[PDB]
């Protein structure tokens, strides 16, 4: 008997085009196939209806694209839902998806992190959808108070201005000091909305800046030597400074600070450096307990400030949160899957960073099964290690560790995990996974994925070909088929990597036979891999000057700037003086990507309970005529 | 340091900014300005912005109603008009 | 201004995408230079000191510096219209020298404080004009005038209502200063009604198999079709 | 008390009753500007009277010029009723008028009138003007309406800053355009809109005030830039005023710097003094 | 007509069984009669005990007709027709009904025409017991279910200024309906709190037209709020 089947996000996204794959199992000839889509409740139509005809030349396979309106049916709580429909000639198969009103993403730009009473706030917003494009829409805009009143609200429209809206707002003589902030949001999505804060306060731009940066990221408990501190300080254009510092310490309880008075220094800044050192003896008798290990788990903060020998400058600088662990080191299996197949290697994605939560560099990792199967940390700081599995349906437990040298093993970091059995539609011991050489990828490299397979010979003859999808910023970037002859236990897939996967890609393969007796079995699979995060295209500005000397105040010169063709890039100069009293909020490439990582509609970094959880934790809906149905998506974000 | 005669320049204004009278001004025989007064305004005050006449100095950035500005010419030189001007009812300084 | 400009671009390509570009930094410095600072603000009628600091990174060479401030009427120096308060100093090579100025603020408003200075048989000189605002002697106190509620129907008459609020006290205000009053608006729900729903885990017997005849099917499929069109608006499958 | 001397007053008499109720503004000694949905092309001239300077009595009309662009009835194939594209009229009048202190012109757009209204030199491009009468900012104007058989003036906002979309969007609560798929189609260039909650509550206009002139009041002077063309919410039914108008209800007027052409043209002989460009 | 949102209804059964009312079982008059009384009398509800059958029962299939006239619309062609045949007779007789039950179920009907105004639309309302219930003396299956006919027709009339109390007394009863004859209870009391779930508004009327005038100004100074552009700081400065 034919099996239809159709595979659509777990969450589509309005004014957009969201894929919808195409099967059939197996059926000959041509096949009719007209895609409807209603909105939930009810059956009223007709949000998007399209066509196409599966031919054997192409393997069954469908490829087509509906936009959802908007639409202003689509208004608090709650959610909403569209009945996505689609038949097969006669056979219909229907399934409900969940719908984000979202429309796409809002980034606001302001030239300063911090104003003046009088002065005006000068900033942009950024309209681009759910790909990083410009797009005309209709945003409201809101600035709240530092009591978080708004002030003033608008409803610009980036249509017919490439998705950038020039603004400015003037802040009055009298205003109340404190952390403004400045709220966006679609007009078709009052729920999903952007903000970025801006202080407000009376102040004058230093001459110099003051960095203190400890010898370590960290602090151990049973270091003897105690906490150094370099206080750097020099002026804003480059010139070192002469004068004096005033260093204190103390500790960081939660959300509780209390002050060190024993700890006070004053170190000369001679040729604009400086040097100061926390005694150990200081810092217990700072507290009132006399264990230390009870300081375990806290931080500390440096409060410096310099001043020169003239007294017309005083700049406070600060260096808080500062780890007090007993490893120099930390583990996470956040990138690890949560499943393993019973007799297959398992894979994992060991996380070693640093207890500031920077990635660290060549870190040997092992784990208490076996030795000598060792993996030193990349540059992104992830380690790749693969384990052996029994076919026992016996809950997987693994605990890596570091066998970091010049360490011993009571200053190391350890961390416990826990997988579950992949399920098996009639315990047929059918499984497959997907092994990626783990390296760092760039948009114009290759990469080779491999198709492992786990199944008797009594219907292995049957299975010949996988169909693997690319996940890619919450869409179908991809899909394709992947031929196998009888007697081939494994396969490689010559993946080109784009520009497209940025940031990170996710890969499903799946394949369905009759095995048991006239059963239709699905078995399926996932992976989570990351492209090293960058633009999109590319963005340069060097001087255009030939080097020579340096600028006089008041000189014309050629400001070079190498960006992408047909593209409008707006200039902001600020003083670095500005970063010295506040350097938050700056718009970053980081956290553009960012934001756009930690909106996926996956959770699950690989793999599921069963076939119908494979799917459902990357983001797809499989459903066949057989039966075989994903799971059904209500909430819009991620559990827990 | 000095703009001698027939010497050009040209106003621009910011984004968020619309620009009124002359953008391109050159220094006559006359020892004045081409054209009319530039001035940035983004039309958010009750009244549009009085400007910074070439030479002048405006002391004051809000132009709410009521609200009231004050010119300060460069050393050496005599201001013409007025030092102060107020933002009456109705739109206008 | 003497220091480094950090530059940010950002690219809006139709085709590629938006791109933030990385901060290019502008060193811009001079040999000799003055670095005159003041304060945000500065009371009226009170003598304060600003600091103008000459700064001189020559290599090897002493500056012979004659500075100068400016005369100004909003101001009350040893500087006036006809004298020239300045002072001739020697700068090392290398360092930096702060030459003090006492002033008294003899008017509100935002004033203009400037000061020059030149070398000695060298072609080399610099000059710094900046403002600073000169509060007026006294505290900021801000007097609530009232706290009035506004909603007709309910203290209102004809659908009107009338409030009237008296002038502010201002009796113990500063001579010669102004001020102003802000009147402020703002609407407030009033978001109210709305019932809960009916639990759908107290729904769990409406779920009947339809069976019967032509009158004992359609009892038996009541219970589960208002049933699940219940469900379908509440969207409480999820607790049933 | 008389302060609109260029106000007009315009009736026209149909079958049963229709007293279709508009009004105008005297530009010249014989043309009397106005909107043109007020009119058809049935309504002959004896049908039509226009009273000027609260007299009694009706003037009689010549000829009732209407815009060669002017079609109402022309998007009825996209599903939408009314089009007010281009409304505006001429209506030149048989005899011609003596101003007095109750009937006075008012200023047009790019005119040597104008020109030294605005205080500005005689080398002033018709460009110029427009960016000084109407700017990318909230404009300040008003109209005028009647109350109790008496005129009263209603200062409102142009919304021609970046608050003009927020006001033309609004375009579709307005009754037939319910199901208008561009709402950029029903609100061509040639439109100015008016009305709504911000930056203030801006008094709407009625029926009655229908053709009414948009002036702006500036160096203690009048200068017409707009024709009061159609409502969104209806907030007049000849008994009170709405009280409760929604926060959509705009207004839309017809730029009178983007029917220029047409009206340099017809009013070559009234010694206007129009501007080139 | 309900149960087409969730499977798949054929045309010809609906729309037929329509056509059948209309044509056959009508009278002129627009009054549908009953030849063939179900042997359940349990599962008709209200229509059991019949002091004004006519009303009833012409107001009981009139409800279903106009619930598949958006779908028997193409076919049936003389739906229209008997849709206002059957209102002309209720509205008609409407202010001589007595029971409370059915005021509320021929209101209803009234409701989805927007026929239901002046002497007819007053009567609706007094009719209900401390304005929360149309209730009648005896049993309880006629009760909730004539509260619930009254339910959709305030919910269909817009009123939501009088449904508050009569959706709370439904919820503080607690009828999960199900048990013997409980037939129409069930479907009914579960459809106007579905409904109810639909056009439930959020909050009450936000337009206030604050207009504030100062001596020292000529024109005045007005200012809506809307539920929209709510909790906004409209200030407005005067330095006198
Ligand atoms: C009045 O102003 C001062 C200065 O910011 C502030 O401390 C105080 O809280 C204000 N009082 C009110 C009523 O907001």
């Amino acid at each position: 008997s034919p099996m239809y089947s159709i595979i659509t996000p777990n969450i589509l996204r309005l004014e957009s085009e969201e894929t919808m794959v195409l099967e059939a199992h197996d059926a000959q000839g041509d096949v009719p196939v007209t895609v409807t889509v209603h909105d939930f409740p009810g059956k009223k139509l007709v949000l998007s209806s399209e066509k196409t005809v599966l031919t054997p030349a192409t393997n069954h396979m469908g490829n087509v694209t509906f936009t959802i309106p908007a639409n202003r049916e689509f208004k608090k709580g709650r959610n909403k839902f569209v009945t996505v429909q689609a038949t097969f000639g006669t056979q219909v198969v229907e399934k409900v998806v969940l719908v984000s009103l979202q429309s796409g993403y809002l980034f606001i730009q302001t030239d300063k992190t911090i104003y003046t009473p009088g002065s005006t706030v000068l900033y942009r917003i950024f309209t681009v959808n759910h790909k990083l494009l410009p797009v005309g829409r209709t945003v409201m805009v809101n600035i709240e108070n530092p009591e978080g009143i708004p002030v003033k609200q608008d409803s610009l429209s980036s249509q017919n201005q490439l998705g950038v809206l020039p603004l400015s707002w003037d802040i009055p003589e009298l205003v109340n000091m404190g952390q403004w902030k400045i709220r966006a949001y679609y007009e078709n999505s009052p729920q999903q909305v952007f903000s970025t804060e801006f202080e407000v306060k009376e102040y004058v731009l230093p001459s110099f800046e003051v960095i203190v940066e400890p010898t370590e990221k960290f602090y151990y408990i049973y270091n003897e030597k105690g906490l150094e501190v370099t206080i750097t300080a020099r002026f804003l254009y480059g010139k070192k400074v002469e004068g004096t510092a005033f260093v204190i310490f103390g500790i960081q309880d939660g959300e509780q600070r209390i002050s060190l008075p024993e700890s006070l220094k004053r170190i000369p800044i001679e040729d604009g450096s400086g040097e100061v050192v926390l005694s150990r003896k200081v810092l217990l008798d700072g507290v009132q307990n006399p264990r230390a290990e009870d300081l375990v788990g806290k931080s500390l903060y440096v409060s410096a400030t310099v001043i020169l020998h003239s007294g017309s400058d005083m700049v406070q600088a600060e260096r808080s949160g500062i780890p007090i662990v007993t490893s120099p080191y930390q583990i996470h299996f956040t990138k690890t899957p949560k499943y393993f197949k019973p007799g297959m290697p398992f894979d994992l994605m060991v996380f070693v960073t640093n207890p500031d939560g920077s990635p660290a560099y060549r870190v040997p990792v092992a784990v208490q099964g076996e030795d000598t199967v060792q993996s030193l940390t990349q540059g992104d700081g992830v380690a790749k290690l693969s384990i052996n599995t029994h076919p026992s349906q016996k809950p997987l437990s693994i605990t890596v560790r570091t066998k970091k040298q010049e360490l011993s093993e009571a200053e190391q970091a350890t961390r416990t995990m826990q997988a579950l059995p992949y399920s098996t539609v009639g315990n047929s011991n059918n499984y497959l996974h997907l092994s990626v050489l783990r390296t760092e990828l760039r948009p114009g490299e290759t990469l080779n994925v491999n198709f492992l397979l786990r199944m008797d010979r009594a219907h292995e003859a049957k299975i010949r070909y996988y169909t693997y999808l690319i996940m890619n910023k919450g869409r179908l970037l991809k899909a394709g088929r992947q031929v196998r002859e009888p007697g081939q236990d494994l396969v490689v897939l010559p993946l080109s990597i784009t520009t497209d996967f940025i940031p990170s890609f996710r890969l499903v393969a799946y394949y369905t036979l009759i095995g048991a007796s006239g059963q239709r079995e699905v078995v399926a699979d996932s992976v989570w891999v990351d492209v090293k995060d960058s633009c999109v295209g590319s963005l340069v500005v060097k001087s255009g000057q030939s080097e020579d000397r340096q600028p006089v105040p008041g000189q014309q010169m050629t400001l070079k700037i190498e960006g992408d063709h047909g593209a409008r890039v707006v200039l902001v100069a600020v003083d670095k003086g500005v970063f010295v009293l506040n350097k938050k909020n700056k718009l970053t490439q980081s956290k553009i990507w960012d934001v756009v990582e930690k909106a996926d509609i996956g959770c699950t970094p690989g793999s599921g309970k069963d076939y119908a959880g494979v799917f459902s934790d990357a983001g797809l809906t499989f459903t066949s005529s057989s039966g075989q149905q994903t799971a059904q998506r209500a909430e819009l974000q991620c559990p827990q | 340091p000095y703009y001698n005669v027939s010497d050009e320049i040209s106003f621009h204004c910011y984004d968020g900014y619309t620009l009124r009278g002359s953008a391109n001004r050159t220094c006559q025989v006359n020892g004045r300005w081409s054209g009319q007064t530039a001035i940035c305004d983004n039309g958010a005050g009750y009244c549009s912005n009085p400007g910074i006449p070439i030479g002048t100095r405006k002391v004051g950035s809000q132009y709410r109603l009521e609200d009231s500005v004050t010119y300060h010419c460069s050393r050496g030189l005599t201001l013409r008009g007025s030092q102060r001007r107020t933002c009456q009812e109705g739109g206008s300084w | 201004s003497i220091t480094t400009w950090e530059i940010l671009a950002v690219s809006m390509s139709d085709k590629k995408g938006i791109c933030v570009a990385d901060p290019f930094e502008v060193t811009v410095m001079q040999d000799f230079f003055i670095d005159l600072r003041l304060p945000y603000s500065v009371v009226r009628n009170e003598q304060v000191e600003i600091r103008a600091v000459l700064y001189n990174y020559r290599q090897n060479q002493e500056l012979k510096v004659r500075v100068e401030l400016l005369h100004n009427p909003a101001f009350c120096s040893l500087a006036t219209t006809k004298r020239r308060h300045q002072q001739t100093v020697t700068i090392p090579p290398k360092s930096s020298l702060s030459v003090p100025y006492v002033i008294v603020p003899l008017k509100t408003g935002l004033q203009e404080v400037e000061v020059k200075a030149a070398v000695y048989h060298h072609f080399i000189s610099d000059g710094v004009r900046k403002s600073l605002k000169v509060v007026p002697e006294g505290i900021r106190m801000n007097k609530t005038v009232a706290v009035r509620t506004l909603d007709p129907e309910r203290l209102g008459r004809e659908g009107v209502q009338k409030e009237d609020i008296p002038p502010a006290d201002l009796s113990d205000q500063v001579p010669d200063t102004e001020s102003e009053t802000r009147i402020l608006l703002q609407g407030t729900p009033v978001a109210q009604m709305t019932e809960d729903a009916v639990d759908a885990e107290r729904l769990k017997h409406l779920i009947v198999t339809p069976s019967g005849c032509g009158e004992e099917n359609m009892i038996g499929m009541t219970p589960t079709v208002i049933a699940v069109h219940y469900l379908d608006e509440t969207e409480q499958w999820e607790k049933f | 008390y008389h302060k609109q001397p260029w106000q007009a007053k315009i009736s026209v008499i149909r079958p049963s009753k229709g007293h279709e109720s508009c009004m105008g503004a005297v530009v010249s000694e014989y043309f009397v500007l106005t909107a043109a949905h007020c009119f058809t092309v049935d309504d002959k001239e004896h049908s039509i009277k226009v009273s000027v300077g609260g007299e009694k009595r009706d003037l009689e009309i010549e000829v009732v010029l209407f815009h060669p662009n002017y079609n109402i009835n022309g998007k009825k194939e996209a599903g939408i009723p009314e089009f007010y594209d281009y409304d505006v009229a001429l209506i030149k009048l048989k005899n011609k008028l003596k101003y007095g202190q109750t009937i006075r012109p008012i200023c047009l757009p790019c005119t040597e009138g104008t020109t030294r209204a605005l205080r500005l030199p005689p080398t002033t491009t018709c460009q110029q003007q427009k960016e000084e009468l109407l700017p990318a900012q909230d404009i300040k104007a008003l109209f005028v309406s009647e109350e109790e058989k008496k005129l009263t003036r209603k200062e409102v906002y142009i919304k021609n800053g970046d608050k003009k979309g927020s006001c033309e969007r609004d375009a579709q609560y307005a009754p037939g355009y319910d199901k208008v798929k561009d709402i950029s189609e029903v609100v061509t260039p040639r439109f100015l809109c008016t009305g709504g909650v911000s930056p203030y509550a801006d008094p709407n206009t009625c029926r009655g005030d229908s053709g009414g002139p948009l002036i702006v009041h500036k160096r203690s002077r009048f200068i017409q830039v707009g024709v009061i063309s159609w409502g969104v919410v209806d907030v007049c039914k000849n008994q009170k005023r709405q009280k409760q108008v929604p926060a959509h209800a705009r207004d839309f007027h017809i730029n009178l710097f983007q029917v220029l052409p047409w009206l340099k043209e017809k009013l070559q002989d009234e010694d206007l003094g129009f501007l080139a460009a | 007509s309900l149960a087409v949102n969730l499977i798949a209804i054929d045309s010809q059964v609906l729309c037929g069984a329509v056509k059948w009312l209309i044509l056959e079982k009508q009278k002129p008059d627009g009054v549908f009669q009953e030849d063939a009384p179900v042997i359940h009398q349990e599962m008709i509800g209200g229509l059991r005990n019949n002091n004004e059958k006519d009303m009833a029962l012409t107001a009981f299939v009139l409800i279903s007709l106009q619930e598949a006239k958006d779908i028997c619309e193409e076919q049936v062609n003389s739906l229209p027709g008997s849709i206002t045949k059957a209102g002309d007779f209720l509205e008609a007789n409407y202010m001589n009904l007595q029971r409370s039950y059915t005021v509320a179920i021929a209101g209803y009907a009234l409701a989805q025409m927007g026929r239901l105004k002046g002497p007819l639309l007053n009567k609706f309302l007094t009719t209900a017991k401390d304005k929360n219930r149309w209730e009648d003396p005896g049993k309880q299956l006629y009760n909730v279910e004539a509260t619930s006919y009254a339910l959709l027709a305030l919910l269909q009339l817009k009123d939501f200024d009088f449904v508050p109390p009569v959706v709370r007394w439904l919820n503080e009863q607690r009828y999960y309906g199900g048990g013997y004859g409980s037939t129409q209870a069930t479907f009914m009391v579960f459809q106007a709190l579905a409904q109810y779930q639909k056009d439930a508004p959020d909050h009450q009327e936000l337009n206030l037209d604050v207009s504030l005038q100062l001596p020292s100004r000529s024109s005045k100074i007005t200012h809506r709020i809307h539920w929209e552009s709510a909790s906004l700081l409209r200030s407005e400065e005067t330095k006198e």
